[PDB]
């Protein structure tokens, strides 16, 4: 809900290009500055004879908004003879994914076509370079002397890719064994390593791989995308991977575990054809350390209250316990044919509440299909099915493909210290990321006590040259939990018998303010003391009005002054959305 | 009595040829019982076979104008959707165009058929669909199709709108530029233009394609054999309306 919508920061790469299709961030050595990276797949390179090559540029948050391509590789097509060229690189689409750890960046091409190095083919085997700094190398697991489509040639390495927390990269390639499908981890110390410009089948001896099964199982698309987590309570990151066409188009998810590939848990989509699978996510969403699953069915169809199918699309929230077993429950989308889904997007915890917090992209939904993101807050018993904010697109979509707001995106990254996960957004079909910086949440408690609850018709005890009065005590408290300043200027103002129209006949008003309403500029202090202040209203006189039946109703309320409560970046607070509201008593 | 539609929609893919004399057996006789229980009866054809970009097909330049080379055969080559036959009475020339269909091939074992469904169906004037008649699309294939999504592997990621996309060729020139459509597109297009859409698959396909006429409102799944004319007892008992 705390997503700044206002003034968010729109970066822009070359059109045409799907700039947006892969985002992530960069954080590199110490505490440096943070950027972000956007994949542009079919982007015209500066590399010899290489049509559309793709790139991944390195855009600057600090200031500016300028981004500067990442140099990958500068060479053209390898040749394995005279006339004979080795590699096609043109069409590659090199940043379809794109994921990052620490100062590592790791971007993939899925439509590199390689020639088999026994005979000339064009076999798409896929793949990626790698970049710890200043030593640019190149991963291709699929590239190997298992040729053909029996083997790894259309395996299409890097389509899908992840990190794990013990320096493990986790490729899906949904191409190999007759697209079965395969996944493959090697340590990041043995790809550096075993690297050579020289040799186009690298063997890893440290490679774990799913290795090829019965016929039956082809046309699987295994390795279709990726997610990491620990499942198995051991405390190496497991492998989750979506299945779409498994289980005759039901859609599957294999786990497998992380250290020796093992098949560990399945999940089996209950419609056909709903690409149960497409798009997963590991997070802890509850709060108990055990990462849990969520698996999107963008084309899942639904019924409708008027008994006709409806495809809106359906992710599956599956919380992990300790006894081994899996809650699941099943989230439906909002928009037909929005393909609510399509991109999950773990936030960490976006308003820091304690409870970690996830996006959910429907790419093709809202007017004109432009595109909608939608913010889902954990508790204690999982995700709350209700979005908190509503991510709406800009941008009508130009001849061709539709924006596709929100079909990629990632979170959980802090990128402007301010305290809260921020969020990348990508939107290829228009060229454009856009980034939502989190505003902080004010937590405020107000108190209203009106003492004595019966007014007698004449009661003269303050000082006046004396009438029926009374002591209106309102106290303030606020907090917050992030980056934010501690002075926290409220304006707060107080009306006397609202319930009277303006027109009607008014019976309360203030002992020296003269006027049934108070204004007083509140400078109040975060975390530190409830600041409260005292003041005397009295009541008319009873010749002055016969309608002393109409209770009188003390309304207090209570705003701020976001301008003095921003940061250096513009980023102004929000408060929490239960209770920010006024309050009122009565008399 | 009442007017009647029947489009021929047949897979020319790789995995045809050892029920291409089956099909042909389905269309001659086809083009015969059709006259019995009705006088307006006018149909039509249409070929598919898959997607023209990798991995669906090999990129090397052999094997694109020859995509059954290493086998060695000479076939046609890969295409997404050809629309043949506008719908018509001339029932002799269907059956001229049955004969003389030669296999194409691709390497991945479903095809794109949904790509043919979808073009055959929306386009109500190239195919030439009737105001008030029985609109049925016959679909034969032996194996499986691709849907929506799919066709990411392959670079595709502009969904399909649903529209008439036929050249002058009279082919689907937007096939390597727009997504397989998905089954709820199908639905959402199949009952707009009023399409029943008959499954004529073979034995291994049928415990698949029968969940899709499930999903599928009016449409129904059928069985492929030599004697081909059970597919007719199907349109026979079709004919009930009521
Ligand atoms: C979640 O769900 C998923 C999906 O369901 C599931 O993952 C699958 O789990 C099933 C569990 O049964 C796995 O099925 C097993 O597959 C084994 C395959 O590995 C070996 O077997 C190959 C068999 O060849 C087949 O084809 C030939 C004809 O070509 C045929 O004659 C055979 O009978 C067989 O059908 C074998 O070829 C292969 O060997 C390779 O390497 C050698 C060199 O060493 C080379 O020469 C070969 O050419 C090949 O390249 C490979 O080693 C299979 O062996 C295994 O068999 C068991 O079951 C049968 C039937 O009950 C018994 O008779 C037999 O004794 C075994 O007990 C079994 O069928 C399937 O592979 C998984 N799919 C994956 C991992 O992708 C998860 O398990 C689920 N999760 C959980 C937690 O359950
Ligand atoms: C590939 O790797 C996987 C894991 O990385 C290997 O799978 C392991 O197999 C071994 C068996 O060789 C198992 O050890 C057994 O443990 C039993 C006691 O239970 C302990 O493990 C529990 C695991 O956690 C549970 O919960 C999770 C949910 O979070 C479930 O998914 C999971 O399945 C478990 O149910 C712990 O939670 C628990 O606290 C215990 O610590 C032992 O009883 C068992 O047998 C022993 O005793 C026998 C006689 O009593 C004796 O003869 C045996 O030799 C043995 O000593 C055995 O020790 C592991 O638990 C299991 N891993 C996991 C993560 O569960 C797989 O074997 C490996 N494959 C290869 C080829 O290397
Ligand atoms: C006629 O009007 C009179 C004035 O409007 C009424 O007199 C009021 O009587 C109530 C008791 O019912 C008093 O409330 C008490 O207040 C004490 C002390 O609180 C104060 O002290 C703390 C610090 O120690 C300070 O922070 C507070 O802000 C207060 O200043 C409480 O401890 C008691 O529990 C009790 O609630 C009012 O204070 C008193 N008014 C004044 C101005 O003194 C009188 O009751 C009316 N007659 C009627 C209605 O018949
Ligand atoms: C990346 O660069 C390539 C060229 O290296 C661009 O491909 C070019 O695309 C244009 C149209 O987009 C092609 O021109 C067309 O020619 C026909 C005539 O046949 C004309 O009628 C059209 O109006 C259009 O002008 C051009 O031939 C083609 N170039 C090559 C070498 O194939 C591509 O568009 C660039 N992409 C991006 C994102 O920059
Ligand atoms: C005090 O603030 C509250 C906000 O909660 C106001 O309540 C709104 O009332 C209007 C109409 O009375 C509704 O349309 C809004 O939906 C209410 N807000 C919410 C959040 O539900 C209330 O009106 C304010 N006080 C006065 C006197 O206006
Ligand atoms: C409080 O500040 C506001 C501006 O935020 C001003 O309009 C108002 O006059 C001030 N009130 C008092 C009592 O000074
Ligand atoms: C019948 O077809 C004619 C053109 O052939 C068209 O103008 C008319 O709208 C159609 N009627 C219906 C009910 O579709
Ligand atoms: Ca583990
Ligand atoms: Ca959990
Ligand atoms: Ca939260
Ligand atoms: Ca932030
Ligand atoms: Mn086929
Ligand atoms: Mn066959
Ligand atoms: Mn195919």
């Amino acid at each position: 809900f705390n997503l700044d919508v206002d003034s968010p920061a729109e970066y822009s790469g070359p059109e045409g290009s799907y700039f947006g299709f892969a985002v992530d961030f960069f954080v590199p050595s110490a505490s440096s500055r943070m950027f972000l990276l956007v994949g542009a797949p079919k982007a015209n390179t500066t590399q010899p004879g290489i049509v559309e090559g793709g790139q991944v540029l390195k855009c600057d948050w600090s200031s500016t908004r300028r981004c500067q391509p990442i140099e990958f590789d500068a060479t053209g097509n390898r040749d394995y003879a005279k006339d004979d060229p080795l590699e096609f690189k043109s069409h590659q689409w090199f940043g379809a994914s794109v994921r990052s750890k620490q100062d590592k960046i790791l971007a993939c091409a899925p439509l590199y076509h390689w020639r088999t190095e026994m005979k000339q083919e064009r076999e798409p085997v896929g793949t990626c370079f790698l970049q710890d700094g200043t030593k640019t190398v190149e991963y291709a697991p699929c590239r190997s002397q298992d040729i053909d489509a029996d083997g790894q040639g259309f395996c299409q390495g890097g389509f899908s890719i992840d990190f794990t927390k013990a320096d493990r990269v986790l490729l899906g390639g949904p191409g190999s064994f007759y697209w079965q499908g395969q996944l493959i981890s090697d340590q990041v110390a043995e790809i550096v390593s075993k690297y050579d410009p020289n040799v186009y089948s690298i063997k890893y001896n440290n490679q774990l791989a799913t290795r090829t099964a019965q016929a039956i199982f082809d046309d699987s698309y295994l390795g279709y995308s990726v997610a990491v987590g620990d499942f198995n309570g051991d405390g190496i990151d497991d492998f989750v991977s979506g299945v779409p066409r498994a289980a005759r188009t039901l859609g599957m998810v294999y786990i497998y575990d992380g250290k020796n590939m093992s098949s560990l848990y399945n999940f089996t989509g209950e419609q056909m054809a709903a690409y149960f699978g497409f798009s997963v996510a590991a997070t802890d969403i509850n709060g108990d350390d055990y990462a849990d699953v969520f698996i999107g069915a963008p084309l899942f169809m639904d019924r409708g209250s008027d008994g006709k199918l409806q495809e809106v699309g359906q992710v599956s929230v599956s919380l992990q316990r300790a006894s081994g077993d899996f809650q699941t429950t099943k989230l439906n989308g909002f928009e037909v044919f929005a393909r609510f889904g399509s991109a999950i997007a773990p936030l960490g915890d976006l308003d820091q509440d304690g409870f970690n917090d996830i996006a959910i992209a429907a790419p093709y939904g809202g007017e004109d299909k432009k595109g909608i993101v939608y913010i889902f807050n954990g508790r204690s018993t999982g995700l709350n099915a209700v979005p908190s904010q509503i991510l709406e697109g800009q941008w009508a979509a130009r001849s061709g493909c539709p924006p596709s707001f929100g079909y990629s995106m990632k979170g959980a990254t802090d990128i402007d210290k301010n305290g809260y996960p921020d969020l990348i957004v990508g939107a290829f079909g228009v060229d454009r990321a856009i980034l939502y910086r989190a505003r902080p949440v004010i937590t405020v408690n107000a108190g209203l006590e009106v003492y004595p609850s019966i007014l007698n018709q004449d009661n003269k005890t303050c000082s006046l040259p004396k009438v029926s009065c009374f002591n209106v005590r309102f106290c303030l408290k606020a907090d917050g939990k992030g980056v934010l300043p501690r002075k926290l200027n409220f304006q707060v103002e107080l009306l006397l018998d609202k319930l009277k129209q303006k027109g009607a006949i008014r019976r309360a008003l203030f002992l020296y303010s003269r006027s049934p309403s108070h204004s007083k500029n509140m400078t109040i202090s975060r975390g530190g003391l409830m600041q409260c202040e005292e003041l005397i209203a009295y009541l008319r006189d009873e010749s002055e009005f016969r309608d002393k039946l109409t209770p009188i109703t003390i309304f207090m309320e209570y705003r701020l002054d976001y301008r003095t409560a921003a940061d250096t970046t513009g980023l102004q607070p929000i408060l929490n959305q239960f209770t920010p509201a006024n309050i009122s008593r009565q008399a | 009595d009442y007017p009647v539609d029947l489009y021929y929609l047949m897979d020319l893919s790789a995995s045809m040829d050892d029920d291409l004399n089956t099909i042909k057996e389905l269309g001659s006789r086809l083009s015969k019982e059709m006259s019995k229980l009705t006088s307006n009866f006018r149909l039509g054809f249409g070929s598919f076979v898959e997607k023209p970009v990798s991995p669906f097909v090999k990129t090397t330049p052999e094997e694109i104008a020859n995509p059954c080379s290493s086998i060695p055969y000479f076939c046609l080559p890969t295409f997404g959707f050809k629309h043949i036959l506008p719908l018509t009475n001339d029932a002799e020339r269907f059956n001229e165009i049955v004969k003389n269909q030669k296999i194409s091939a691709n390497i991945d074992t479903p095809e794109g058929g949904f790509d043919a469904i979808m073009q055959a169906a929306v386009c109500k004037e190239k195919i030439g669909w009737r105001n008030d008649s029985l609109h049925l699309l016959v679909f034969v294939s032996d194996a499986d199709s691709h849907f929506g999504m799919d066709s990411k592997l392959a670079g595709i990621v502009c969904p399909n709108d649903g529209l008439c996309h036929l050249d002058s060729k009279n082919e689907y020139s937007m096939s390597t530029v727009l997504e397989y459509p998905t089954i709820g597109q199908l639905i959402d297009k199949l009952v707009q233009n009023n399409v029943l859409l008959i499954f004529a698959v073979t034995q291994e396909q049928v415990h698949l394609y029968e969940n899709y006429a499930k999903l599928i409102p009016g449409a129904t799944v059928g069985l492929l054999q030599k004697d081909s004319g059970n597919i007719l007892q199907l349109i026979i008992s079709a004919y009930e309306e009521l």
